[PDB]
């Protein structure tokens, strides 16, 4: 009841046999816009279907030696599906987010992921490592795109903050022995009612192994990891030519 | 249902009980293709060895929403996840995983529940659909299902790397046949003695 | 008209936010009930599963044998009033006689909380806030002492002409306040409203504020947000003729009327730069301490 | 939950066509009523603007002098069954003894009533017509000669086997229909119901029926819809050997129950090909007739 | 009242002076889908601002030796916006359009144009000339673009169909002492209640003088055509990725 | 394994909308399926063979 789940919005459908409940990030559900907070005229427009959907973004690997990754939402999708195509158009934007997690394996491997969601993951450099020399880090880390980007330091997260605290997120875990997937519901979380797409990045997702896959040999070394998600109660505003970025 | 032959490449009368199942092995993890085969029933193809697509010979035109379950046959001990999709008429072939995936798709577990069921619904200009074939009767073509792997085949040691799956058409409850004909494979050569 | 069915029934159009949860009030600690011995199957505490993500939920009535306990331990020092309205240094100015920063007997000073770490540190733990203020200016040579100077302050807002000398136009103050004040006299001390356009003040951004190609030369305002450039901070001796004396100018902000979102981790590196989260790479000091032996002290 | 105002008030979900037009009874023509004359200004019946598009409205009355005429003159024969209901040649199908096009006792024909224009050209004023039908078969040797002769007929829908020969095993006919008859007997005649897919047998298609890079060696495909390509009807001399007699089959079709929509210009350039509306250019004959001054006769 | 005219949908909006009354092809209004005649069971998508708006798609020269033009619909529109992006991506669609045309001129010019909306308007070749050469038309005159086409024999509509029968469809005229622009609504006109928008062309839009332009010297001889339409209550269904053609 | 046939549906599995369905289930009848006739004997009577 708890294990058996099931997904079904658009088009598209998930199921999974060996998982655990789902959460709501910071226990609220995605909404559309009131008319009290809003605070521009133009009509909306509110696809509803082909929108919000599951996409599959890159399919990564977890070998022994791995650190972790993050991906920039919704930078991801801004170049994929409908979706994609309204929010080069528009220029205001709102919506919320499922996110769901693969990683399978047998009965004899082990190890255990970190899940998180965390708003405003803005990233810091290691100032030329000596401290005195002021960088900045390139548009490649910051909006790396649908393929990630993998983290150096992931004690610090590579912004001064550890990750042993990061569990006062929305967070899950993949521990293999006993589930193989994480689903995470987030709302819109924003001082602004609309924001545009391309510039702001409202939240980062992280997957951080802690402790690390290991198996014995004659078994499948290569172990995936698939990320899926689906924008969900999206809104555009601000009709105009398109803008790549 | 009844067994769809998606390997229907073998010939010789040895090998033929081999197109009742295609395999998964187990493979790096970027996303590839493991089979392709039509929507088409009343089209020359996996169809043929059904119950429904040699009543939709007696029957020129159709209807309704189209179901096609699948089951795994490997070990109890094994994993994996797939990724099955529809990809409606007009679009060509995906050559990705990426692109399959913008159309009807369902993801499953290998798991206790042995199987799954994609479901092939009803998407058509017209309310009817006389069979297809190569030429102008393509508008009637139905589309393509595309099998890929979200995650690997993962097995541990001692059981066998390569599996197999097993495919079962059929249809649903608003499924419907009219303009009775005869069909075309008449099983007669000469004089039945 | 909406005659069809898929519209009538749509969730489109809904302004309502689906709150799983509900507060509650809590002005004093939980009492501990009491509890005996228990040998059941099924009922079961300890065993949780924490894949799911979500806290435990043992106690200590359902793990062992406790008392009666009429708990009257206040929680109302933990609130954000409690916990944020306590002043602290946010910036220096400096006025001297001949040196090289501000000879001239003016300086500006841009709006920033972010350049000392007990207060960053702590409004760091949150990403919006939403808060009035009041701040406080301390006057003194640096040796301590005090000295009769008259002095004027001037709030600068954006888009306002930033003076460049000490005998500006700028310095009518028509529309702009201003705070004249002696050093004789107490501290001067003022309040201060919400002044965003936006609802809440991120310390935190993620994003760039134009468009453009961004190139690696532009890349110095990734992390930058207007809506909390508040504006400029001025100050001078006043007169036609150069002071008799050097001044320093610290100023501290008290906040009230506090409302937070978004706890997130807390620094645990040194800080370096402002508006940036950059850290020392070649030293990164774990985030506590440290011993010899797992299974010792 | 639909809270917001924007969908309450929205006119998505409308399926109802807003007409502004209905339709009234008109058994007779129109009955002229008396008037008689007038002097007044601003009321003015015949001066018109066409740049609407739409009709005149001035009539007999409004215009000059009448009297009281009770018209009885029917509307009856101007309707479409009493217009289309009238038998016409659509085809024809030759079975002679020695030649070119069908000397082995059989023929396929690809159902098409886009082969005669008398037909054509009534039917090619609408776009879209929705009709039952009435096949009737004459069979005659080229002289006129009626001989005694069987003759077996078959309906081949799409998807089922062409047959290749006389002696095939395709004419079982088991689940196609099929129609024995002889030439001594009356015409041969049966009843047809819609047999498309679609709603409607469009004679004009303005598309491609496939996707694909369509080059110039695939142009062929212009103006094909696969929903109207009804079948085959194929015919042959029932026997072993070949006949003693040639034969000559003629198809007429009668269409009622019928429905039209969309008229739409008419046919004034001889017709070339099927499935295609070309025509000569060299030889672009005017509509109608001509004359040597617009003065005169 | 009948002369001044406003045409407000979408962001956009319309305003002359000159006009005339505006008209319903065929006497009724565009509409949505029943539940009834329908046959797809997917939910479809119903934007209802970013694609119901005026599209503005070229502007033509009207010299006194011209013959006429054609565009198709709805192809105009495939490579243009909101709309066409998701004409690209679905396969099957639905829709009505709102049509004005503008040709202005003073009041020392001559001329009359027809503006006609013609249903399953297939285009045929001249077989040769001699009669005999089969033949058949390519892909850039079935399906030209927004460009345009323009005609070789007006007089037959290069179809074997005379134009002065032509007023039986939705017509309108500019006379330029009169009117100065020409204002048509149609709704779908289809055997089928969804079906394709990259094949089908489901009808045509024809421009043909029938007085031939005249003025004097020292008046301006550039008499631009502009050409404005907008859809309306489109519809969308059958997600999948994007096709050109 | 039970050797029963899948009960997903439409509805179950994706979004769909209402559609009224008219279309009969007449022809697939046996009667319609069956009463129609075909060839199932021959008998030759030859002059000489
Ligand atoms: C007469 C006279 N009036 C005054 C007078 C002077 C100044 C006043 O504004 C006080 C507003 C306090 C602003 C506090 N915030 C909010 C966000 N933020 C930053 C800064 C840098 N980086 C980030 N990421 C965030 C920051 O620093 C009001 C009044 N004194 O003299
Ligand atoms: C026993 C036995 N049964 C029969 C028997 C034989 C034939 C029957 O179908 C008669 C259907 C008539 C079809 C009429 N249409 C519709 C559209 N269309 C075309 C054609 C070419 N181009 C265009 N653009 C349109 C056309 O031609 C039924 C019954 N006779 O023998």
């Amino acid at each position: 009841s708890d294990r058996v789940a099931q997904l079904t919005i658009g088009n598209s459908t998930i199921t999974t046999q060996e998982a655990a409940n789902i959460i709501v990030g910071y226990g609220e559900w995605p909404s559309y816009c009131s008319d009290s907070d809003a605070t521009a005229v133009d009509k909306p427009t509110r696809p509803d279907v082909s929108v919000n959907r599951f996409y599959t973004l890159d399919t990564k690997l977890w070998e022994k030696s791995s650190k972790g990754w993050y991906w920039k939402f919704p930078d991801v999708l801004t170049e994929t599906g409908v979706f994609g195509q309204n929010a080069q158009f528009h220029y205001l934007y709102r919506s919320g987010f499922c996110i769901h997690v693969q990683c399978n394996a047998s009965k004899f491997h082990q190890g255990a992921l970190l899940v998180a969601v965390l708003p405003e993951y803005v990233i810091g450099t290691v100032a030329g490592g000596t401290g005195t020399e002021d960088t900045h880090p390139p548009y490649k880390q910051t909006q790396p795109g649908a393929d990630g980007f993998e983290l150096q330091h992931p004690y610090v997260l590579d912004a001064g903050i550890p990750i042993s605290q990061l569990t006062v997120c929305p967070h899950q875990w993949i521990n293999l022995r006993t589930n193989n997937c994480a689903t995470i519901i987030v709302p819109y979380i924003n001082a602004l009612p609309f924001d545009s797409a391309l510039n702001h990045c409202n939240f980062g997702l992280l997957v951080v192994p802690i402790s690390p896959l290991d198996y014995d040999q004659g078994a499948t070394p290569v172990i995936p990891i698939t990320i899926t998600l689906a924008p969900m109660c999206s809104e555009f505003a601000g009709l105009r030519q398109a803008v790549t970025q | 249902e009844t067994i769809l032959e998606v390997n229907n490449v073998p010939t010789n009368a040895t090998s033929l009980m081999e197109r009742l199942r295609f395999p998964v092995s187990a493979q790096a993890g970027k996303g590839e293709l493991c089979a392709v085969f039509r929507a088409d029933p009343g089209r020359n193809g996996p169809w043929q060895s059904t119950l429904l697509g040699q009543l939709c010979g007696y029957y020129t035109q159709w209807s309704g929403s189209l179901e096609v379950t699948f089951m795994f046959t490997g070990s109890f001990m094994a994993t994996g996840k797939m990724l099955i999709a529809y990809t409606p008429p007009g679009g060509p072939l995906p050559k990705d995983r990426a692109t399959a995936m913008l159309g009807t798709h369902v993801i499953w577990d290998f798991g206790l529940q042995s199987s799954v069921t994609l479901v092939i619904p009803w998407i058509s200009n017209t309310h009817y659909r006389a069979h297809a074939r190569d030429g102008v009767f393509d508008y009637y073509t139905t589309g393509l299902v595309s099998i890929w792997y979200q995650t690997n085949y993962v097995v541990p040691i001692g059981a066998p790397n390569t599996a197999y799956i097993i495919a079962l058409a059929a249809a649903q409850k608003n499924f419907t046949m009219k303009l009775c004909k005869d069909a075309s494979d008449i099983l007669q050569t000469g004089t039945i003695q | 008209g909406d005659r069809v069915a898929d519209v009538i029934e749509s969730s489109i159009g809904d302004s309502v936010s689906r709150a799983l949860t509900h507060a509650l009030p809590a002005p004093t600690g939980q009492n501990t009930q009491v509890s005996s011995h228990r040998l059941d199957t099924g009922k079961v505490p300890a065993l949780q599963a924490a894949e799911i993500g979500a806290s435990s939920n043992a106690s200590d009535e359902s793990m062992i044998e406790t008392r009666c306990v009429l708990n009257s331990h206040s929680t109302a020092e933990t609130t954000l009033d409690s916990f944020f309205s306590r002043a602290g240094l946010v910036g220096e100015i400096d006025l001297p006689l001949k040196g090289t920063t501000n000879p001239n007997g003016y300086a500006n000073w841009d709006i920033d909380i972010t350049g000392y770490a007990q207060m960053r540190r702590k409004v760091e733990l949150f990403t919006y806030m939403r808060f009035d203020a009041e701040f406080t200016f301390v006057a003194c040579t640096p040796t301590g002492e005090v000295v009769p100077q008259l002095l004027q302050y001037m709030f600068v807002p954006p888009g306002a002409p930033k003076p460049d000398s000490r005998e500006s136009l700028a310095w009518q103050t028509a529309t702009n306040p201003s705070v004249f004040v002696k050093l004789s006299d107490p501290p001067a001390q003022v309040s201060v409203p919400f002044m965003s356009p936006a609802s809440a003040y991120q310390w935190f951004y993620d994003g760039y504020p134009t468009f453009g190609e961004h190139k690696q030369e532009k890349d110095l305002e990734y992390g930058a947000m207007p809506n909390n450039m508040m504006g400029t901070f001025s100050v001078r001796t006043v007169g036609t003729s150069k002071s008799k004396y050097p001044l320093v100018v610290r100023i501290y902000m008290r906040m009230k009327h506090v409302r937070a979102w978004i706890p997130r981790p807390m620094r645990n590196q040194n800080y370096l730069f402002k508006a940036n989260p950059n850290y020392a790479g070649n030293s990164i000091k774990p985030t506590g301490a440290s011993r010899t032996a797992i299974t010792t002290l």
